[PDB]
């Protein structure tokens, strides 16, 4: 199995 | 609950560092390796049985080193404020002399991601296997850390754990001597 | 040494019963408060302070960005849980009990009898100690838990006691590890 | 800066308990009996000078159970966390044999301001001459406080502070023995 | 046992060089997050999470609290320093020094000697080790210092050595409640 | 002398 990262949002510009 | 999975990735600047982990239960799982860009397993053991593509995480950081840009400023530049570590010096299992045992060095508590670890050995330095984990993190937001010296106890000898902090007035001595 | 800023993300799951009941919780943290959050029991992104505002309220807005969050729950949680569970929630090392007094003195005088478990995974365990075949409830001094940091842990269970001599003391652990719980006697 | 004097109060539900204190570089001045309704001084010396009209505090503190009936619900009824108790039994002064001294027992990081505390020598209960602290604050909005147990050291004695506390998983005993 | 809540209120007082300067901070704390405060160098309530905004709006507007608060500075802040100066500001009492090793052990073997100084007040206190005259700066582990919270401290400085016959240690403490600083000294 | 305290404001309602 592979481990599912989770993206990062940009912030509010 | 039961068990929590946490996938803790920071950014700091201007070190301009960061890293990025999961965690299980407390205990790291893994973290990958900005420099080499390789995901590290935290026991050999469990690279065996599961992956983890490295570069999902040096994608995530870019994200983190940009939102942090920004978040500075909006924040008004407001640094952050140092909390000194909380250092204890434990065994791994009970001293038998001259049998082989690990001496632990724990930063707990801390704020900036910074510290300073040094093994002392009779006043000197040790570098003998010694080792470490990466910043773990906690749920009040500070972080965990650990520090690894394999040894060999004797009434000869004693050791210290020097840990330099920011918001610390000076290097920490956490002192270890075999007791009879 | 110039001042620092720290910007940290943290997408924790919380697992109920095993599998039925996980949480999601997303956490945007700078320096050391907590700005922004995505509870999976909330649906949708809450400004924890003000500096979040503007991101609660523009991450909220792309219904895809909501629509994949409120799904992360299996796709990403129930998920990273079947991944590791062979190591991870079914690690079982075994404890390495030991009992040993601490300062040796003459019998009929206060000692302090350690029972000391190392090694284990994972962190739940039952440390009994019994005088005599009954168990011994009072004077239980204990470290509590203590985390390794390499994925096994270690607490010193102790007995104070006046030992007279005959009176046998032993040290029972119940560790999901092991079937029969490991005992470990001593002698006055 | 120099020196920090602080009024801290705060009301507690379900148990409805309230504290009014005044502190100063983290040493308490003195607080309120709620109950009696009267200004308790830390150390008598400091009656003898200032002044302090314990209903101020009583005025204060139904504010307080107040804003937290609002507060509670605003927050969408999340309660408070359980954040366990940090022990540690010290003494006074260096321990000799017959030369009275007193052991204290320090309670650090918790929150709720609740606790049990109970000394023991020798397994069993002790009410002599025992005293305790009020709820002390502390920055990161956890509490601290002190119980006191006068003694007279022997080889024949050893004592425990028994500390329960709801994020205890069972009753902290800290122990402390005279060492020959 | 039910849930509980806490709802904490602080006014906090932080005296610079005296009275020449002093700064009033106001901070509701609900639970373990403060949620809004009043900051005497900034005029006026803020919110610091988003709970504490409904007051720090409401309050901001009765300019009539927010005309005192301001003047509490001098009415609240420098009249209560003078309230009890004596007893407070001005306390002086004495350190108790005693230097003996821990572990009565034969000459020439690794010896720790700890200088315990203990029942002073202020906090603020100099322990320094000699060897023979001699500043030892290194191999100094203490304790750090201990509020007793009866307004004495005490606190623990050792020195690892290794004694040699004739080796003389000394601790030297130096506080503010002394004019000539306190030494004491130990024999090999 | 006497400890001057400074009183609690109500929350908004
Ligand atoms: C950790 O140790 C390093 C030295 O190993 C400390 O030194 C760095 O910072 C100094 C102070 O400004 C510089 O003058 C040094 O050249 C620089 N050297 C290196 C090797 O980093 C550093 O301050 C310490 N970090 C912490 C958090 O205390
Ligand atoms: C301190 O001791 C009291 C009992 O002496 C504890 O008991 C109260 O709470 C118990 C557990 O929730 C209940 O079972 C009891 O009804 C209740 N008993 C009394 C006499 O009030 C109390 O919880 C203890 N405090 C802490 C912080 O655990
Ligand atoms: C922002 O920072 C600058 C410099 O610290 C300061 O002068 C200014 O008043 C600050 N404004 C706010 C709203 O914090
Ligand atoms: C408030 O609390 C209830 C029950 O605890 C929860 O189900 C509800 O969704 C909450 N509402 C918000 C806006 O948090
Ligand atoms: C939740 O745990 C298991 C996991 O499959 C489920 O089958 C069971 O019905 C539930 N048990 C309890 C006690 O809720
Ligand atoms: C501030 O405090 C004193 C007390 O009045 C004053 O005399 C002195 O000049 C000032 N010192 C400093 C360093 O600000």
């Amino acid at each position: 199995p592979k481990y599912v990262k989770q993206n990062t949002l940009k912030l509010a510009t | 609950e039961e068990h929590v999975i946490i996938q803790a990735e920071f950014y700091l600047n201007p070190d301009q560092s960061g890293e990025f982990m999961f965690d299980f239960d407390g205990d790291e799982i893994f973290h990958v390796d900005m420099a080499k860009k390789e995901t590290v397993w935290r026991l050999e053991e469990f690279g065996r049985f599961a992956s983890f593509e490295a570069q999902g995480a040096l994608a995530n950081i870019a994200v983190d080193k940009a939102n942090l840009e920004i978040m500075t400023k909006r924040s008004n530049y407001t640094p952050i404020t140092n909390v000194p570590p909380e250092v204890t010096v434990l065994t791994n299992s009970p001293v038998e002399l001259r049998e082989p045992n690990v001496l632990i060095c724990f930063i707990d508590k801390f704020t900036p991601p910074v510290v300073n670890v040094t093994w002392l050995r009779n006043g000197k330095p040790v570098t003998t296997g010694v080792s470490e984990t990466v910043f773990l993190p906690r749920e009040d937001h500070l972080f965990r850390k650990f520090h690894y010296l394999p040894f060999l106890p004797s009434t000869e000898d004693v050791y210290d754990c020097r840990v330099e902090h920011w918001g610390l007035d000076e290097p920490l001595l956490k002192h270890w001597e075999f007791d009879a | 040494t110039r001042p620092r800023f720290l910007w940290q993300l943290k997408f924790e799951c919380h697992f109920f019963n095993g599998t039925e009941r996980v949480r999601l919780l997303e956490r945007c943290i700078y320096n050391q408060e907590e700005s922004v959050r995505f509870d999976s029991d909330v649906g949708e992104y809450r400004a924890v302070t003000e500096l979040g505002r503007p991101d609660a309220e523009y991450w909220n807005s792309q219904k895809d960005l909501l629509e994949q969050r409120r799904a992360a729950v299996d796709t990403y949680c129930r998920h990273n849980y079947g991944v590791g569970e062979s190591f991870t929630v079914q690690r079982r090392v075994e404890p390495k009990v030991t009992v040993y007094p601490s300062k040796t003195q003459p019998l009929q005088h206060h000692n302090l009898l350690v029972c000391s478990v190392s090694g284990f995974y994972p962190g739940s365990i039952e440390v009994r100690w019994f005088r005599n075949g009954q168990e011994e409830k009072a004077g239980v001094v204990s470290t509590g838990l203590i985390q390794n940091g390499d994925w096994t842990f270690q607490t010193l269970v102790m007995l104070e006691t006046v030992p007279r001599s005959g009176e046998v003391y032993t040290c029972q652990v119940e560790h999901p590890s092991v079937t029969s719980p490991l005992t470990v006697e001593w002698r006055a």
